RNA sequence: GAAACGGAAGUGUUUUAUUGACUUGUCCAUGAAAUUCCAGAAUCCAUUGCAUACGACUUUA
RNA sequence: GCGAAACCACAGCCUGGGGAACGGGCCAGGCAAAAUCAGCGGGG
RNA sequence: GAAGCUCAGACGAGUAGGCAGGCGUGGAGGUUUGUGACGAAGCCUUGGGCGUGAGCCUGGGUCGAACAGCCUCUAGU
RNA sequence: UCUAGUGGGCCAUUUUUGGUAAGCAGAACUGGCGAUGCGGGAUGAACCGAACGUGAGGUUAAGGUGCCGGAAUGUACGCUC
RNA sequence: GUACGUGAAAUUGCUGAAAGGGAAGCAUUGGAAAUCAG
């Protein structure tokens, strides 16, 4: 909990309303906030009536010059900047600037897949919602409302699920090389009565 | 590269306000780790200053600070009132600001 | 007479004005703006061109109602004329205004248009049949000249530093 | 004691600021329901009697002398045994002579001028 | 979004004219 | 020419912090020498009069505020065999400033170590490190602890550490 | 100074080599201070008619 | 090249609400990028 | 400035209406050994000061022949 | 004793009779509005607080503490897809 | 300089500074630049 230049939260398994606070909060705070992986985003509420929401959002448009009428996002990216910009005071410098400080993605891109990626407990799904209760996946909602680029999306996280895995095993084993020169390490044991 | 800063962090999240009125006469501000108001009993009647820096050179300096006074907790999650010698601009908000650790009381 | 600008001193400039003049206050003021700042013989050239309808006068402010051209893509609008009564008018005061110079002793080659400026004159009444056709003559003036081109304190910590500084380095 | 103005900036005459047939003199608005008289939200204040400051500070300069208007010698020797609480300010039509002849009276009194270097 | 037919806000001529009537209700049951 | 009343405001001793007792060591929060951990000979009216050993970490006799000290409970170093009593306000007072006219880089020359700082000054200086080194140097670790400086760092909440 | 890897926005990663450094690993000696109570191109003119109210466009030059 | 007039508090996007008269100013949203040209007349 | 000084308490929306005290303009009588060609009035000003306010003084520039404070009177204010 | 301005109307309240698919109409009192700014109810002539000199500090009313929005994504027990 | 005492405002031109995404004006607090003052 201490100020970061830029915040990376991977949003799988939380829910679109409370993430979106909780970032729009952040934002007016004045922190740099990346959002990647955002076709792991879960609603409540069953998929159709999400789907029915949405579809409800299209029906919003002008009559003269649609042009000029409601622009209606598919990207899940873009629905989560939506929900996040709706709960900002935009139409002021300040909101707008807000704006400026959130990178909402697709997946993790590389200059954001190699740096930790920490999670908001106050909008996990795991923990916020009762279980047996019907959700959807905002990636699915997409795909089914005009989104067109899924499959290339999870062909790039398999891809990248594998370098990952890869990474981790090599570290995991530097690491436990350090892990067992350390109880060999003397003073770990001579002067430990600190608690460390 | 690692042995200074003997102050916390801090940002200037608003004024003291009304939902239709400010009273920029008191500010308030969220210190880094400070989540409580027995915790901000700690930090009440600390010297906050504001960094900031210009164009114009006086002093030699492009920096400028503005001090102030950390008076009273504000809510639950452990915001503060500080009270600055010149009022905080309406542009500084989500500023970092530097709590110091004096005048100390431990 | 003493001009709208600083500048006309004995050092670099050279004079010249015409009053009351039957040419329009607006079109005056386009040819006025675009060739403020160009050189003598730049001006001449373009002028020449602008009569010979080879380049345009860009109508910026008073630009209602004006056909859009090619020949306005050097100045970087799409609005431009060829106002050939103020053209004539401006050439009268630039040929002045060189002759006033080579009188004066300046150097002809550096000679520069700094300050061109048009004001608008008395208008005159004349009828319409009831309503009037009021002209809008203009007072303009040039002036073309050659052209041409901390003690912070230290307080006692700060000086003592920036002493302590020195004898380190 | 030192000086408080309880206010700085001055009462402008509603709409001067859209108006130039409207003066900035300050007059009091006398529409029944016009939003100034019924003093609503966001709106230039009004003068008010609260507004006056200190009886011990009022006309008092920053430097807690009160400007006394003076014109010859005379005026300037009224001010010998006010000194302390009075400052000579020389009128604006007074020559050049009896402006030397003046400051330097009073400079020889000991009496602040407030526009001496003119 | 809303995903009703007929707005769940009301309008003050409505909402007022709710306890006007109401009102009246109770006193012709009365 | 008036008189002012009488005000009933009289002076009476400071009474400082129980925890800033001779002896102890501190930090100094602000100054020149921040961060920096001290041993408090004694105390003052207002303020403590305090040096770290100088042949430790060179911080001199000075004066610094109650309210700019940050006192610790590392343990208590004697200081009961050194005199304090030749150390009053009047033996810390700057003389006088008398006049700005100065600060042509001849006053700061003229300034500094070399110059100014009497032979005298630096012989108590040198007699209280005598008599306070060999105290540090029996119980461990009080010379590199004097040595160090004092800094944050991330995951270090100042009100909820103990000094 | 050379090898490999990284294309989702590769904002970089590893591997070294040669050296120049500093090497708190531990133990010692010197100086700090009166900072004596915080601060090469394109266009105009010209040309074209696949275009065209004028701009623009499509060609030549 | 010459050269007007009517009109003119200020102006200028839409949706829902603003008890009414809903309006352009207010509320909540969609939105929002200079300067312009020729049409058509919806909105006064 | 007895038309003054001094201490204390309470009070403070305001239309119709009632009462009281002040600012400014033209002219008249009295006074200021009053201001002025070494620059009156007027005018401009991103200068300074005073008063809650009506308003007043003043710096700089322009300008050229008159003008103002105090107590009364008066009004085509 | 005399002397300015006004003698209207809107909203709600509780007491009755005449009433009808259905509202409705006529009385008496009470207040609010009118001469009244301020906080809240997203905004508002009639809803909830509160009657107004210029300021500093403290504390509240009504309403609120996910974000816009100052304030607990507080604690405890249930209901609902 | 006769279009002539003084020469205001509306309005216009030039220069310099600054701001500007479907209004502009104004008020409160403060920063930035400029300027004056104790």
């Amino acid at each position: 909990s201490e100020f970061q230049k830029v915040v990376v939260i991977d949003a799988k398994g939380h829910l679109l309303g409370r993430l979106a606070s909780v970032v729009a909060k952040q934002l007016l705070g004045g922190q740099k906030v990346v959002v990647v992986r955002c076709e792991e985003l879960n609603i409540s509420g069953h998929f159709f009536r999400n789907k029915l929401k949405y579809l409800a959002y299209l029906r919003k448009a002008c009559r003269y010059n649609p042009s000029r009428g409601a622009f209606h996002f598919r990207a899940p990216s873009r629905i989560f900047q939506k929900a996040v910009r709706g709960m900002l005071p935009h139409k002021t410098a300040r909101g707008q600037a807000a704006l400026e400080h959130l990178q909402a993605v697709e997946g993790i891109p590389p200059p954001f897949d190699k740096q930790k990626r920490v999670v908001v407990p106050a909008a996990l799904r795991v923990l916020r919602l009762k279980p047996g209760r019907k959700y959807c996946t905002v990636g699915r909602l997409s795909s089914e409302v005009g989104w067109k680029y899924n499959d290339i999306v999870a062909k790039l996280e398999e891809r990248r699920k594998v370098k990952s895995a890869a990474f981790y095993q090599a570290k995991l084993a530097k690491q436990k090389k350090i892990a067992s020169a350390k109880e060999a390490s003397p003073v770990n044991q001579k002067l430990s009565q600190f608690g460390y | 590269a690692q042995g200074h800063r003997l102050y916390v962090k801090a940002k200037h999240l608003s004024f003291q306000r009304s939902k239709h009125v400010i009273h920029p006469g008191t500010s308030i501000v969220k210190i880094e780790g400070c989540d409580s108001k027995e915790e901000a009993q700690f930090y009440l009647g600390k010297r906050v200053c504001y960094v900031y820096k210009s164009s114009k050179a006086v002093r030699g300096s492009k920096i400028r600070v503005i001090w102030g006074t950390i008076a009273r907790p504000h809510g639950n999650s452990g915001a503060v009132r500080a009270r600055f010698v010149h009022n905080l601009p309406a542009k500084t908000f989500g500023s970092s600001l530097r709590v110091m650790l004096y005048p100390s009381n431990i | 007479v003493r001009y709208s600008a600083s500048p006309a001193l004995e050092t670099k400039c050279a004079k010249a004005r015409g009053a009351y003049l039957r040419t329009h206050f607006k079109n005056s003021r386009e040819v006025a703006f675009t060739i403020n700042g160009m050189s003598l013989k730049k001006a001449f050239i373009f002028l020449d061109n602008v009569k010979e309808h080879k380049q345009a006068v860009p109508f910026r402010r008073f630009n209602g109602g004006v056909g859009r051209t090619a020949q306005g893509k050097e100045f970087g609008v799409t609005q431009a004329r060829w106002p050939v009564k103020s053209v004539k008018f401006f050439y009268d005061l630039l040929k002045n205004a060189e002759a006033n110079a080579e009188a004066k002793g300046l150097d002809m080659d550096k000679l520069i248009i700094k300050h061109v400026q048009v004001n608008a004159a008395p208008k005159q009444r004349r009828r319409t049949y009831v309503t009037a056709y009021l002209s809008s003559p203009s007072h303009i003036e040039i002036i073309v000249a050659e052209e041409e081109e901390t003690v912070s304190r230290v307080s006692l910590k700060q000086g003592a530093k920036a002493r302590n500084l020195a004898a380190r380095k | 004691v030192n000086i408080i103005k309880k206010r700085t900036k001055p009462f402008k005459r509603h709409q001067s600021d859209r108006f130039k047939r409207v003066g900035e003199s300050w007059r009091k608005p006398r529409g029944i329901d016009s939003c100034v008289r019924r003093r609503f939200r966001g709106t230039i204040s009004m003068p008010k009697i609260g507004y006056g400051n200190n009886k011990k500070t009022r006309y008092c300069m920053p430097n807690g002398l009160k400007a006394f208007l003076v014109r010859n010698v005379s005026d300037v020797e009224l001010l010998l045994m006010h000194n302390k609480t009075y400052a000579a300010e020389i009128a604006g039509n007074v020559s050049a002579r009896k402006r030397v002849e003046i400051v330097e009276k009073a400079r020889a009194l000991g009496v602040k001028v407030t526009n001496a270097g003119a | 979004v809303s995903l009703k037919k007929k707005s769940k806000r009301r309008t003050t001529r409505l909402r007022s004219r709710i306890e006007k009537k109401a009102a009246e209700s109770k006193r012709k049951q009365k | 020419e008036n008189v002012p009343k009488k005000a009933r405001k009289a002076v009476r001793p400071t009474k400082l912090r129980a925890s800033l007792a001779p002896g102890t060591v501190c930090i100094l929060l602000a100054g020149r020498f921040r961060g920096k951990r001290v041993v408090v000979l004694s105390q003052l009216e207002d303020t403590l009069v305090v040096t770290g050993p100088y042949k430790v970490n060179g911080v001199p006799i000075r004066r610094v505020n109650h309210r700019y000290v940050i006192a610790t409970s590392a343990p208590k170093i004697d200081v009961s065999g050194v005199s304090v009593e030749k150390f009053t306000k009047a033996y810390f007072a700057k003389q006088k400033r008398s006049g700005p006219v100065k600060k042509d880089e001849a006053f700061f020359a003229e300034n500094a170590p070399k110059n100014a700082l009497p032979a005298e000054r630096i012989a108590d200086q040198k007699a209280v490190d005598a008599k306070l080194l060999p105290a540090i140097k029996a119980i461990p670790n009080m010379k590199e602890y004097l040595a160090a400086s004092f800094a944050l760092s991330n995951g270090d909440r100042p009100h909820l550490m103990k000094f």
